[PDB]
């Protein structure tokens, strides 16, 4: 099955050039038409450009002078290059394939669409997160159900990935969306509801991964 | 005496069954051009083509136009019987902008434009027998893409073939990827081909790419029917003889009007 | 350039009901429009192509329609796993997308289970105290969380975030964080968050007492 994976940075300071590489597994890259799409935060979807089977490229007129889509046979990778990066370019960028038939008028398809490298454009410094336990209590024991979690505080930029017990605990986990406090850093909390009987016996690890800062943190949430 | 001359200027709708393909040619009605959908499964004793007729669908080029035109002419019927071929692994019902039916994209009603499905186009091999006693006429086509990117985007094959074989004839067409002149916003073309499956014979489709599959067979009917290109009005009257210049009395022994006569008609004589 | 405008901006329909989403275009487009479903934090998924034709996997409940200027998509029997923002896209000469319509499946009223978490001794050593109040699996989404520090109301010093609608139980979860300095935290004793919600006939007040 043809599968795609976006590889790219997490932060690009303004005036630089964004470089995003889309690696495709299980298919032929010279065949099939591809296209890049970005999603600005809370703004919607926008078309960046597309490279076709003929190798000819077509870019959004608003972003022609800065966009360049290249491919590297012997690597099976799709390269997006966005020069003169401004903060409006802060979005989640995606590489997708199209079922286009130029000439016959057959424009129908998006199929494989990617994962989405979040790119933040700012002059800030990538700062790792600080994980603090949200410990339960005998008060949290309301006769059966209790709650515990982790507070992932003060990091930049988005995102962070929080798992519980190396992914072995998923039932009831609620990784909350991040908030941007007044300091300019992000902060979120990931909680999970467990039976209060299993508090003093089951160990609870929260695994926080902040790729833009190359930070992995493992923390034990335990009662006092 | 002798020559008749004395043309009327109108073709009588009696006693012979006359069909006025206004704006529509026989080959166009055979394929299913949207402006000819009112001629489906209709019979005739004499079919009259007009000079005002045109084609308003995908651009087609019939290699042997005269024979296929003469085949359907003699049968005097456009009766189409649908068959269910097992086109497994491909997608059917391909439409384009040129063939616009009811203001929507469409195609020839009697043809099936097989294209890619899940980016995979396998080597199709289907067979249908002529268990019935009437000879079957299968009308198929071959698509000629504009560029190699089109050939890859529709069929996912660098090149294709279409081979239609029987006990007596094997027809192989190789696509010619080219940029023909623009007609109805399209630079590609399609080549129509026919194959008659006699009783006790089988039809073999070996297509590896660019197949315009048929949706069924037609009925070769033994009949005295034929066709005649004429621009004369079809009036209401009774006349046994018919010429492109109008109905003619069959009382006199010979005709100098034209070498094109249908039915009981005085034989032709030259004007000078 | 062609511009697509979807209506309405947000649809709220109970399970089993029928969804109708429009995508009026500026100029004539013909059957050259496609509908996409973007689950939260996920990929847009091609639903309908060529205005009407359905793609692989796309069930029969999805049914698009239209031809020129006005195009519509009809989701029959809305299931809880249909909560997403739906987009329409045109593709000829250029590529243009729509504004998006958020469909929100509506379950029965569910009261939130409230939990409170005192600050960690680690964070207290740093100099900041973050108190967290958790409201787990509730609907409707509308809720008021009021913080109280020694019978004193709390505004400005507390933020909150709500999870997007769960694609199965159609419930929401809310997390409110009250931030104070270490000096201000140890100067008081009682810390509570007062939750007022429709399913709560009386406001709930979860609290702790040290600090
Ligand atoms: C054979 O073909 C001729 C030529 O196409 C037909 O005459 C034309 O028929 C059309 C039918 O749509 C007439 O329509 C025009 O429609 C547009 C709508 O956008 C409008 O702009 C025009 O005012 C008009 O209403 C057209 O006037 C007419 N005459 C022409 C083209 O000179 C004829 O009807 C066809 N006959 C058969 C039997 O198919
Ligand atoms: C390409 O289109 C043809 C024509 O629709 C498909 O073949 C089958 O044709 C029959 C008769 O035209 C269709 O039955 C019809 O169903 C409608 C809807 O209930 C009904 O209103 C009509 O009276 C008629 O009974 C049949 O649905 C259709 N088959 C399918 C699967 O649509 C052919 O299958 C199409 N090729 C594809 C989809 O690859
Ligand atoms: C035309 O359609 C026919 C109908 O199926 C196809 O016939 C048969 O196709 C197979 C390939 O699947 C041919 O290859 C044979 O394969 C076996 C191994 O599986 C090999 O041992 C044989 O020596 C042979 O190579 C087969 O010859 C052919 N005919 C028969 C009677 O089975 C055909 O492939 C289609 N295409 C063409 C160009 O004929």
């Amino acid at each position: 099955e043809v599968q795609l994976q976006e590889s790219g940075p997490g932060l690009v300071k303004p005036s630089e050039t964004l470089s995003l590489t889309c690696t495709v597994s299980g298919g032929s890259i010279s065949n099939y038409h591809w296209t890049w799409i970005r999603q600005p935060p809370g703004k919607g979807l926008e078309w960046i450009g597309d490279m076709y089977n003929s190798g000819s490229t077509k870019y959004n007129p608003s972003l022609k002078s800065r966009v360049t889509i290249s491919v590297d046979r012997s690597k099976n990778q799709l390269s997006l290059k966005l020069s003169s990066v401004t903060v409006a370019d802060t979005a989640v960028y995606y590489c997708a394939r199209d079922d286009i038939v130029i000439g016959e008028g057959w424009y129908h398809g998006m199929d494989l669409w990617g994962q989405g490298t979040t790119v933040t454009v700012s002059g800030a410094s990538t700062k790792g997160p600080s994980v603090f336990p949200l410990a339960p209590s005998s008060k949290s024991t309301s006769g059966g159900t209790a709650a515990l979690g982790c507070l992932v505080k003060d990091y930049f930029p988005e995102p962070v990935t929080v798992s519980w017990n190396s992914g072995a605990l998923t039932s009831g986990v609620h990784t909350f969306p991040a908030v941007l406090q007044s300091s300019g850093l992000y902060s979120l909390s990931s909680v999970v509801t467990v039976p209060s009987s299993s508090l003093g016996t089951q160990t609870y690890i929260c695994n926080v991964n902040h790729k833009p800062s190359n930070t992995k943190v493992d923390k034990r949430v335990e009662p006092k | 005496e002798l020559v008749q001359s004395s043309s009327t200027g109108r073709i009588c709708d009696s006693p012979h069954r006359i069909l006025d393909g206004e704006n529509c040619t026989l080959i166009d009605a055979l394929l299913g051009d949207p402006h000819c959908d009112g001629f489906q499964n209709k019979e005739w004793d004499l079919f009259v083509e007009r000079s005002k007729a045109y084609s308003n669908c995908y651009p087609y080029d019939v290699p042997d136009y005269a024979s296929l035109r003469s085949l359907v002419a003699s049968s005097g019927t456009l009766e189409f019987n649908n068959e269910s071929f097992n086109w497994t692994g491909v997608a059917q019902n391909g439409t384009s902008y040129a063939c616009k039916r009811s203001s929507i994209k469409s195609f020839f009603s009697r043809l099936n434009w097989l294209h890619q499905l899940k980016y995979k186009y396998p080597a199709l091999n289907v067979t249908m027998p002529n268990n019935d006693k009437f000879d079957k006429l299968y009308i198929w086509g071959v698509h000629h893409p504009s560029t190699d990117s089109d050939q890859t985007s529709i069929y996912a094959q660098a090149s294709g073939r279409v081979t239609v074989s029987t006990k007596r004839s094997q027809q192989t067409v190789i696509p010619n990827i080219g940029s023909r002149p623009w007609v109805r916003g399209i630079s590609s073309r399609i080549s129509i081909h026919w194959t008659i499956v006699k009783p006790g014979d089988i039809l073999l489709i070996n297509s590896t790419g660019n197949l315009i599959a048929p949706r069924g067979y037609f009925k070769i009917r033994s009949g005295k029917s034929s066709i005649m290109r004429s621009d004369a009005p079809i009036g209401k009257c009774n006349s046994e003889c018919i010429t492109p210049n109008g109905s003619i009395p069959n009382d006199k022994p010979f005709q100098n009007v034209n070498r094109i006569t249908y039915g009981a008609c005085p034989r032709y004589v030259k004007q000078n | 350039e062609i511009v697509l405008t979807q209506s309405p901006a947000t649809l709220s329909l109970s399970p089993g009901e029928r969804a109708t989403l429009s995508c009026r275009a500026s100029q004539s487009v013909s059957t050259d429009l496609a509908w996409y479903q973007q689950k939260p934090g996920q990929a847009p998924r091609l639903l309908i192509y060529d205005a009407i034709s359905r793609a692989s996997g796309i069930p029969d409940r999805f049914s698009g329609s239209g031809s020129g200027t006005d195009f519509t998509l009809t989701i029959s029997s809305l299931e809880p796993e249909d909560f997403a923002v739906y987009y329409c896209q045109h593709r000829s000469t250029w590529v243009t997308f729509g504004g998006g319509t958020k469909v929100e499946i509506k379950r029965t009223v569910a009261a939130p289970s409230v939990f409170i978490f005192p600050p960690s001794d680690e964070q207290l050593k740093s100099g900041t105290a973050s108190v967290v109040c958790l409201l787990n699996n509730f609907y409707p989404r509308e809720a008021k969380v009021q913080w109280k520090v020694d019978n004193a109301l709390q505004s400005g010093n507390s933020q909150e975030s709500v999870t997007e609608q769960d694609s199965k139980d159609s419930t929401y979860s809310l997390s409110s964080t009250l931030t104070l300095s270490k000096a201000d935290y140890e100067k008081h004793k009682v810390y509570a968050c007062e939750v007022t919600h429709q399913g709560l006939s009386s406001p709930v007040t979860k609290s702790f007492n040290r600090g």
